């Protein structure tokens, strides 16, 4: 009958390919846009919070995960709050067992497991949420992105979401000063490849940009309208 | 393997080929099947505005609740299938009591947002238990209420994305409701002048005229509790229209 | 799997339950069952589809199943599933016999059953029971009493029905031929000979063919019978007794 | 266990097993209930009339309290699953909270349970439409009704099933101040709202009444007779 | 102790109870109400542990109440009798047993005048008199010397009353008021209550 | 081929073939290539680990697991399913030893994890892996140990394999080697050489060599080969390649 | 026979002021007749505006401050905001109740500023049982600490004496007057006395040595 | 521990000491024994003082919930029935709650004994605790439905001095509550030290 | 363990400058029975830390198995990453007040021992989850007869090098085979270092009978 390939996630595509992974992945891709660097002392996690109407107080895209770890969200929100619940969850976890902070890689990990758990029983449905996890462990800054097919990537910068590709060409031009930058200018940099992103008629504002920042001696915080001010100045 | 239709062909939780499930669009859609409401969030209140739509003149208007009451500081206006929304508004009751209970503090108005938001995407098939839900509540809500951090509104939808929202309109009338709303609000608008708004609004959007039996009107301010306006309240009003 | 399911449960676009309608097809082709409530008892006639002279019937009836102490029943349907039923119509009984320890009321067993077919029409995905009982009972409350079910769960007080193959013209012929409250036993008798003979029309309707049983109460104790083939015989005789002496 | 999900919106919003269920109700026996002053009638058509019935097993109003009746149209069965656990409901609230159960009580957990049939996995909706009535505590008299989506709203007066529309627009019509003044007049008007739709009077009727603090009473025939009887005086001057 | 009592007659069950609640040395409530209506025609006298006793009584009220609104006849004494013996003798084994002693009084159309004798192991046994608690050892005595089948219900009231004068005279508690009800094929009817 | 029969592992085509199982092997073949080669004192394996995009780290996506402290892991296919057959076999491996009190021959952890993947070659309500892996381990006791499992579920020792796209290839030139008789320090060399004569520099752009050994030389740990004899390898196996 | 539960010696003690709050805790951890380590200090740092002290089994205080520092985690990231001590104070009587029937033997004092930057001592049971007070002392020593503070802090028995408020100063020195006095008798109390002090600045922490032996 | 209520023509009266001992060590003087579990209906902690705590704070949350759903108030007879289910859950598990749940519903004054034994009573006086039986004999000797507000609050007042006067376990300042047809009040505090000097002249 | 069955006596413990180092005997005694008399009481956890347990050698057996599997999977992450000592000390105070509250609890009270991040950590555990840290630690007996010296050897002097360290918990398990009926002559001594983990044994310590000539 139908396309019979398409519905299902346990079906395989005659080429190998399960439709309902990439279904998942353009729900990732039809998100606002996330862009994340990192210097070799910091971990910088920028989003272009998006409004429903003029009226609508913008999405909120970076969420607390722990004391030294946090996440952008772009995908279905009520799939990236449930991902965000469980990656707290673990880092308590771990921080009630050990009383060290849980490594960002094994968090990240974890969050992989339980996202390919779906991907192989019927009636399930992927994870519709793309994350970029950034967070400073005992190895360094980390920034790592997850996608629907809970294939997760260690990344030195990435942005997703919508019109990402001009934010990633941005972030390969100029990967080489990330890892020198200060904050500073590191958060400029990112501030850079979102702009990239946004079209001809609209550029950053303290209403729909937010900061989160992670390192060496940072509490991960989120920077929010009027913090971010002092971030933004010195652009263009 | 005849007789088999297509209204089953798919699962609930499949993805359409640009990202979105089928059930939160279909739920969606069943909020542009509702009665419009309408709430503004001013700097001293947060007004809901509802129309009842009325059938037919048998129907007593004191029954057809469609705005509700979370806690004393929290409102619901709910437009949709009501059906599905007294769930929503117990399990919101039930947070508000559990807050209290436990913290012996009221529960922000946006964490009891959050929180019934999580339920939206909580259904599935066999995979889970006998208890889950079939399908997405065709119920959009309009959270209002004041808390630490003032008056506060919000705005979640079937797809459990809940939002903060100066001034929302949802249902049948959603479209011209928000561009009406925006043409009126400013930030520092009272809360008079935003309750004789939004009942202009729903009498420019409703079919039936507006009076005091056919809406519902609420308001929360950061003094008084969670207040339903009757008549004798409601006519002096919408006289000024 | 979505793909295999036949969505039993479900409604249909015009609102109705196409798996109840097909099993009371099903029903209808099946073999005639009859009760008359009389005055002083019930009896159940049922048309014996299996004729073939190499069966051995050792049991008590066939079609005629005792439920309790003061009640039976008859089925039209599908054979297995009249099975499961009556074990449970028992289980039912006994259940409230050891509740209570009074004999269960005819209308409370009655809807026990339909209720347990409303819930295989509800939820599961299960298919029907196939089958539609024929209740004949008596209690302190309503006397003597006769009960219709069908697959759905719905069920009937009747004082003269009749399920199975032809049940539209024995209605018809009970309608027409049933006097309200003063019809006894054997004027009972002699109606359900007269339906079966219109009814069976193919198989002239000999006495190896019906089953008849008659509820009754003796001496404070009801007593469900199985008439013989010598009465049922005569029963038959005697009817053609009479469209002989309609000819006169 | 079965987890299928059989209501499940469909495009443009419907979900197609409520409106099914709907249409179930649809063809179901006309039922009218009106909401008087000290009196509340509940009416069923009976296309059922066949003679060889015993009128007491087929009967379409049922008492779910002291004090709560409720009469409906569609699935027979359905009706009864619904109406035995309105009635354990009403005894369990009885025992937790002291008092007898207010109408809109029992009519929420009635129409909760539709909802519920509605959105939980692998059962279809009750394929009914209610009429709950019955007298508070206080002595308001109330009147609800409870489609299969699960809906539930106050009536001064309703119509469920078939002829519904034609009911409901006769009750529209000639529901006023005066026409619900005594008890007979509100007899009446729920037999001519019926009549409206019975092919013929009387012998198609079931009425039956719940007035302050007395049980639900069922108007034997005689009674149905004798006020059509008088609906035709009233018809013919 | 809490007491109860009842005398069968030929077309009647009179039944009395202490009014006594006490938690203590001391009585905490002296109008207390330890008969329970189950229907119409019967009334179940419930005393035993506490919290257990309002809880069993509910249970089986709630229980005879649903048959009624479920098949519009109610059940008979004897019915609910062993309605009642069949709950106690499931919990007797269970996790949460009840610890009740009981007396099911009830008028039957056909069966005429009942009264049923449970105790807290659901022991049913229908006597023409019984009674519970301690006051039982004074009372039964009397019971057996002055009690004849064809007792009048007047009759049946002096007689108890006398019962309620020996627990006044010989025994330790102090139970001053006692209720009386009698059900009859009118139902339910409230007596004075006996006090001192 | 098809088209009414290759919706479900639970269902065979008229010819006897479960085509979901085929579909999760063409999933695997579209993959890049990971080889593995047993010589006298361990095994050797290879990957050429594409890189996507240049904004990823160095080891991102590895594709040369540790699934016991003796037993390595090469994966091919979607790398979702790789790393969970990478934690079942680190769990069969921990159960083995937390029971029999011991570490587990590669010749059944090979067998339980091909079990393992043949339970979902079976059922509607589950779909075959898409990934065919190697397992490879040496103990003195017991001698250097080559398996490879692929979605249906097959387990064989193997003196060499090959999993991706350039399977047939890598076949080709592992044949030509003599690993029988040579030791691991030659044979990463010629992993490298293989890797590099399989890759195509036009149509996957660049990639990164991941090898990792385990044998002798490295007391039956599986380790990550150094990096300096990675790069006297890839310097090898570019010279060679000329 | 096995017995979950040995008290493990430690006195706490909180005063609440109009713009502070101390909570003071010894650090002696001992079991029977002998001495575990004579730096365990028994008042743990919620927020910047609340500390609590924990005394009795040793393994219940600190599975219980965990749980906690948990649930404040929880908390913050539910709600966006840190947890006020009523908060804090009701979610311990939760937590305690929570197992009411294998108690924690944790006697618990809450210490902290409240919505409005004055003092507030919140005293606990096993069972989670708590009241707001002015002052609470838990611990073996509770009996010996309590009635003086009665006296001096409370003015209780004291004529023609004007009600002085409370300072940080003399709080202070009563606090160390106290637990001075309660080693001298109590065998559970020594070694060292953690003061620690929440006011608007945040918490401050001061360790008085007193008698080892 | 002592707490009172009675009924009257005007409310109930509650009243409760403020003394919390383990043992014979007093652990608190300040003890508020009267829970006010809602702006419309009153607790008594007495016994375990956690267990009534929690309970009664698990009545207020059902209580409002019932608020919240039905839209009208809930009565005295079902918060002391939800009370007495909730506890008898627990039977035999050691559970201390004896309370005493007062309010005004649309049944006229309520007063309700619920104890932890299972047992649930109305009644017009009750005192529950240590000092129960000597607040019984002053509040006995004392009552009539006809008093005045002033009469008992002197009443209940002169009760809990004598029951903290001869009871060891009973003492502090004597919190006394009344419910109205609009509410509740605190109306007084007074410590026993204080009461001693007005009672003794 | 209800009941414990074979029983190890005191562990020792004492932190120095550069790790610290535990000692305990190696025998397993069935009550007053000295049954298996060569049994290693001191588990080499990680390259950072160490264990040494007293109480039933069973339990600490499958706790040794489940560390050493952890630290197995530690391995095989192979992710820079490792478990501290405090790590380790963390997850073993909450695996025994998990087995107390379960009432089933693992007889063993433990000492950890650890030098990483250059710090030295020694932790304490028992069966009923009670944790610290302390300069120094004993066990059992040696809580009441090596600990005093101890104590007034690291009060005088906060700080002592290896070879004091070493000096000083030979003569505490010295004392301890004087006087406790559970002790054996033959033990182990395990220290941390930057090195790592090095147990040497079986070591035995002299001792002096000069004094039972002089009772009569
Ligand atoms: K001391």
């Amino acid at each position: 009958f139908r396309n019979q390939y398409d519905n299902d996630v346990t079906v395989w595509s005659p080429q190998g390919r399960i439709h309902q992974i990439e279904y998942a992945m353009e729900a990732v891709k039809q998100g606002s846009a996330t862009v994340g660097l990192k210097s070799k002392t910091h971990a910088v996690l920028v989003a272009l919070k998006r409004a429903q109407s003029e009226l609508a107080a913008h999405q909120k895209k970076i969420l607390h995960v722990d004391n030294h770890i946090g996440i952008s969200i772009a995908g279905l929100t009520a799939d990236a709050r449930l991902l965000c619940n469980f990656m707290r969850q673990e880092c308590l976890d771990s921080r009630f067992v050990f009383d060290r902070p849980l490594p960002v890689s094994r968090l990240v990990s974890l969050i992989g497991s339980k996202t390919q758990i779906p991907t192989q029983r019927y009636g399930r449905r992927p994870y519709g949420v793309g994350l970029l996890i950034a967070g400073y462990d005992d190895m360094g800054p980390h920034i790592f992105q997850t996608c629907p097919s809970a294939n997760y990537f260690d990344c030195r910068a990435m942005s997703i979401g919508a019109r990402s590709q001009s934010a990633r060409t941005y972030l390969e031009r100029h990967m080489s000063e990330f890892m020198e930058c200060n904050l500073n200018e590191l958060v400029k940099h990112g501030l850079r490849a979102l702009r990239e992103t946004l079209p001809a008629e609209q550029d950053l504002t303290t209403k729909n940009v937010s900061i989160g920042i992670v390192g060496k001696d940072l509490e991960f915080t989120i920077y929010d309208d009027d913090d971010v001010s002092p971030f933004l100045e010195g652009l263009e | 393997m005849f007789l088999t239709r297509s209204e089953y062909d798919r699962g609930v939780n499949t993805f359409s080929p640009e990202g979105r499930l089928f059930q939160v669009e279909y739920a969606i859609e069943a909020i542009k099947l509702g009665s419009t409401a309408i709430g503004i969030q001013t700097s001293e209140g947060v007004c809901l505005a509802v129309e009842k739509r009325i059938t037919s003149p048998l129907m007593e208007p004191s029954s057809i609740e469609k705005i509700v009451e979370i806690d004393a500081h929290i409102g619901c206006a709910m437009s949709g299938l009501i059906a599905d929304a007294k769930t929503l508004i117990d399990k919101a009751r039930v947070e508000t009591q559990n807050h209290w209970f436990t913290y012996n503090e009221t529960m922000t108005v946006e964490s009891v947002t959050q929180a019934v938001s999580n339920l939206a995407l909580q259904f599935g098939e066999e995979d889970a238990d006998p208890g889950a839900m079939s399908r997405p509540f065709g119920v959009a809500l309009l959270f209002g209420g004041v808390d630490e951090k003032g008056p506060q509104l919000f705005h979640m939808d079937p797809s459990g994305t809940f939002v903060q929202c100066d001034a929302r309109a949802i249902g049948s009338a959603s479209e011209g409701a928000q561009s009406s709303l925006q043409e009126v609000y400013h930030k520092s608008m009272t809360l008079k002048e935003a309750i004789k708004s939004s009942l202009i609004i729903l009498k420019q959007v409703m079919e039936e005229k507006l009076n005091a039996t056919n809406i519902e009107l609420a308001t929360v301010q950061p003094g008084q509790n969670f207040h339903m306006f009757t008549k004798e309240e409601l006519e002096e009003v919408i006289k000024d229209i | 799997s979505r793909r295999y399911d036949s969505r039993t449960t479900i409604f249909s676009p015009e609102g109705r339950l196409y798996q109840v309608e097909y099993a009371m097809e099903a029903i209808g082709h099946a073999g005639t069952c009859l009760g008359i409530l009389a005055n002083d008892g019930v009896l159940l006639a049922a048309e014996r589809r299996n004729i073939h002279k190499l069966l051995d019937e050792v049991f008590f009836s066939e079609k005629i199943y005792k439920l309790n102490e003061d009640m039976a029943c008859s089925v039209a349907g599908i054979t297995s599933d009249a099975n499961v039923l009556t074990n449970e119509l028992r289980l039912i009984a006994q259940r409230y016999l050891l509740q209570y320890q009074e004999p269960i009321p005819c209308e409370q067993l009655v809807t026990a059953l339909c209720d347990i077919k409303q819930a295989y029409t509800q939820f599961g995905g299960k298919r029907p029971f196939g089958v539609s009982l024929l209740y004949i009972g008596w209690d302190k409350h309503y006397g003597f009493q006769l009960y219709q079910s069908d697959p759905s769960g719905n069920y009937g007080g009747w004082k003269a029905t009749c399920i199975g193959n032809n049940s539209a013209a024995a209605v018809s012929m009970l309608k027409q031929d049933y006097k309200e409250g003063e019809m006894t036993l054997k004027s009972a008798l002699a109606l359900a000979i007269k339906v079966l003979n219109k009814t069976m029309d193919v198989s002239k309707l000999s006495a190896e063919k019906v089953e008849i049983a008659t509820l009754t109460r003796e001496n404070g104790k009801t007593v469900i019978r199985v008439l013989k083939q010598k009465e049922v015989e005569q029963l038959i005789k005697k009817h053609e007794e009479e469209e002989a002496k309609a000819e006169r | 266990s079965y987890d299928r999900a059989i209501t499940v919106f469909s495009p443009d919003g419907h979900l197609f097993q409520v409106e099914y269920a709907q249409e179930a109700v649809k063809k179901g026996s006309t039922a009218v209930g009106v909401r008087g002053r000290d009196i509340v009638v509940l009416g069923v058509e009976k296309k059922s009339v066949a003679k060889l019935q015993d009128e007491r097993t087929v009967r379409k109003i049922c008492a779910l309290d002291d004090n709560v009746c409720m009469a409906f149209a569609g699935l027979t069965a359905d009706a009864r699953i619904v109406i035995n656990r309105a009635r354990v409901e009403c005894q369990s609230h009885r025992l937790t909270v002291e008092d007898p159960v207010t109408v809109e009580y029992i009519t929420r957990y009635i129409a909760s349970l539709k909802q519920r049939y509605t959105q939980s996995n692998g059962r279809r909706p009750f394929g009914i439409s209610a009429l709950i009535v019955g007298f508070d505590f206080d002595g308001t008299p109330r009147l609800y009704q409870t489609d299969p989506s699960g809906t539930y709203h106050a009536w001064k007066a309703n119509a469920i099933g078939r002829g519904a529309k034609s009911v409901r627009e006769f009750l529209e019509k000639n529901y006023t101040d005066e026409a619900i003044e005594t008890d007979d007049l509100t007899i009446k008007l729920v037999i001519k709202a019926l009549l409206e739709v019975v092919q013929s009077g009387g012998k198609n009727i079931e009425l039956a009444v719940m007035r302050r603090d007395q049980s639900l009473k069922i108007l034997n025939p005689e009674e149905i007779e004798k006020y059509v009887a008088e609906i035709e005086k009233e018809k013919e001057e | 102790m809490e007491y109860l009592i009842g005398i069968q007659g030929p077309d009647y069950v009179l039944v009395a109870s202490d009014r006594v609640a006490a938690s203590n040395i001391v009585q905490m409530k002296d109008d207390h109400d330890k008969m329970f209506k189950m229907s119409e025609k019967i009334l179940l006298l419930c005393v035993g542990e506490a919290g257990d006793t309002v809880q069993f009584a509910e249970y089986i009220q709630k229980n005879v109440q649903l048959y009624k609104m479920r098949n519009g006849y109610e059940l008979s004494p004897t019915a609910a009798a062993n309605f009642t013996r069949r709950n106690l003798a499931d919990c007797l084994r269970s996790r949460t047993p009840y610890h009740v002693n009981l007396l099911l009084a009830g008028y039957d159309e056909h069966e005429g005048p009942a009264l049923y004798y449970m105790d807290y192991l659901a022991a049913l046994a229908k006597a023409p008199f019984a009674a519970h608690g301690y006051g039982a050892f004074l009372t039964l005595s009397i019971l057996d010397r002055y009690y004849t089948p064809t007792i009048s219900r007047e009759r049946a009231v002096e007689l108890l009353r006398k019962c309620l004068e020996e627990l006044q005279k010989r025994f330790i508690l102090n139970l001053p008021t006692f209720s009386v009800r009698i059900i009859d094929k009118n139902g339910i009817h409230d007596l004075d209550n006996i006090s001192f | 081929i098809g088209t009414g029969y290759d919706l479900s592992a639970s269902t065979f085509s008229p010819d006897g073939r479960v085509f979901q199982v085929e579909y999760a092997m063409k999933a695997v073949e579209n993959s890049s290539t990971a080889i593995g080669i047993r010589c006298k004192d361990g095994v050797v394996f290879g990957v050429e680990k594409l890189v996507l995009s240049k904004l990823y780290e160095e080891g991102s996506n590895k594709r040369l697991f540790n699934v016991d402290r003796h037993v390595g892991m090469a994966v091919a296919g979607l790398l979702a399913d790789a790393r969970s057959l990478a934690d079942i076999a680190r769990e069969e491996a921990s159960n083995f030893r937390s029971n029999f009190g011991y570490n587990i021959p590669l010749k059944h952890l090979a067998d339980r994890v091909a079990m393992y993947v043949h339970a979902y070659t079976l059922y509607s309500a589950v779909r075959p892996f898409g990934c065919s892996f190697m397992l490879g381990s040496y103990s003195v006791n017991d001698g250097a140990q080559l398996y490879m499992i692929d979605p249906s579920g097959v387990s064989y020792g193997y003196w060499g394999c090959a999993i991706g796209k350039a399977r047939q290839a890598a076949k080709t030139e592992i044949e030509k080697l003599q690993m029988k008789e040579m030791t691991c320090r030659d044979i990463v060399k010629e992993v490298a050489k293989i890797i590099y004569i399989v890759h195509d520099e036009v149509k996957d752009k660049a990639f990164e060599l991941e090898l990792s050994w385990v044998g002798e030389l490295t007391n039956g740990r599986h380790e990550i080969v150094p990096k300096d004899i990675r790069e006297e390898a890839e310097k090898y196996a570019k010279e060679s390649l000329k | 026979r096995f017995s979950p539960y040995v008290f493990n010696g430690g006195t706490i003690l909180a005063i609440a002021g109009e713009d502070f709050a101390i909570v003071a805790s010894d650090t002696r951890l001992s079991e029977g007749f002998s001495i575990h380590t004579r730096d365990s200090p028994k008042c743990y740092k919620l927020t910047d505006k609340t500390v609590i002290g924990c005394s009795g089994f040793h393994g219940d205080c600190l599975t219980l401050t965990k749980i906690i520092e948990a649930r404040l985690k929880m908390y913050k990231h539910s709600n966006n905001k840190a947890m006020t001590t009523g908060a804090i104070a009701a979610m311990l009587s939760t937590i305690l109740y929570s197992r009411r029937f294998f108690p924690y033997y944790v006697y618990n004092i809450i210490g902290g500023l409240d919505e409005e930057g004055k003092g507030a001592v919140y005293s606990f049971d096993p069972v989670g049982s708590y009241q707001r007070d002015s002052f609470k002392a838990g611990g073996s020593a509770s009996a010996m600490l309590q009635p003086l503070l009665d006296n001096q802090v409370g003015f209780k028995n004291m004529q023609n004496v004007e009600h002085v408020p409370l300072s940080l100063d003399r709080a202070m020195r009563l606090v160390k007057d106290v637990f001075i006095s309660a080693a001298e008798r109590d065998v559970y109390t020594g070694d060292a006395l953690r003061i620690c002090i929440v006011t608007k600045e945040g918490i401050r922490e001061e360790t008085v040595s007193l008698r080892k032996d | 521990t002592t707490t009172l209520a009675f009924k009257f023509r005007h409310g109930v009266i509650v009243a409760a000491d403020s003394r919390a001992t383990a043992g014979a060590y007093i652990a608190s003087q300040t003890v508020k024994k009267v829970i006010e579990i809602n702006p419309y209906l009153l607790g008594t902690m007495a016994g375990g003082a956690a267990d009534c705590s929690f309970w009664e704070r698990l009545l207020a949350r059902q209580c409002r919930i019932y608020e919240l759903r039905n839209k009208e108030r809930i009565s005295v007879a079902a918060a002391s029935k939800l009370l007495a289910n909730m506890v008898y859950q627990y039977k035999g598990m050691g559970l201390s709650m004896g309370t005493m749940i007062c309010g005004w519903d649309k049944r006229g004054p309520g007063l309700y004994y619920v104890d932890s034994e299972g047992n649930r009573i109305s009644g017009a006086t009750f005192s529950v605790g240590s000092g129960s039986v000597y607040a019984y004999g002053v509040m006995d000797r004392g009552y009539s439905y006809d008093l005045e507000v002033e009469q008992a609050y002197d009443l209940a007042r002169r009760a809990i001095y004598q029951a903290t006067y001869r009871d060891a376990y009973s003492g502090g300042a004597v919190n006394l509550y009344h419910v109205r047809e609009d509410g509740w009040i605190r109306v007084s505090s007074d410590n026993v030290a204080d009461l001693h000097e007005k009672y003794s002249g | 363990t209800q009941n414990p069955m074979v029983t190890g006596t005191s562990v020792l413990g004492v932190k120095f400058e550069g790790g610290v180092v535990i000692a305990a005997d190696m025998l397993g005694s069935y009550g007053s029975l000295a049954r298996f008399r060569n049994i290693s009481r001191i588990m080499r956890v990680n390259n950072s830390t160490m264990l040494g347990a007293s109480g039933d050698y069973a339990d600490f057996q499958y706790l040794k198995q489940v560390l050493g599997q952890m630290v197995i999977d530690e391995e095989l992450l192979g992710d820079g990453h490792s478990y501290s000592p405090r790590a380790i000390h963390s997850w073993l105070t909450r695996a025994m007040y998990s087995r107390r509250s379960k009432m089933n609890p693992l007889w063993n009270t433990m000492v950890i021992g650890g030098y990483a991040d250059g710090e030295s950590f020694l932790g304490y555990v028992d069966m009923l989850g009670v944790a610290y840290e302390a300069p120094s630690l004993a066990t059992g007996y040696g809580a009441y007869l090596a600990q005093p010296l101890l104590r007034e050897v690291l009060e005088k002097q906060p700080v002592l090098s290896q070879t004091e360290a070493r000096d000083l918990v030979e003569r505490c398990m010295r004392v301890l085979y004087y006087r406790d009926a559970r002790s054996y002559n033959r033990f182990q001594i395990a220290t941390v270092t930057e090195k790592g983990v090095e147990i040497e044994g079986p070591l035995s310590t002299e001792t002096n009978w000069d004094i039972a000539h002089m009772i009569s």
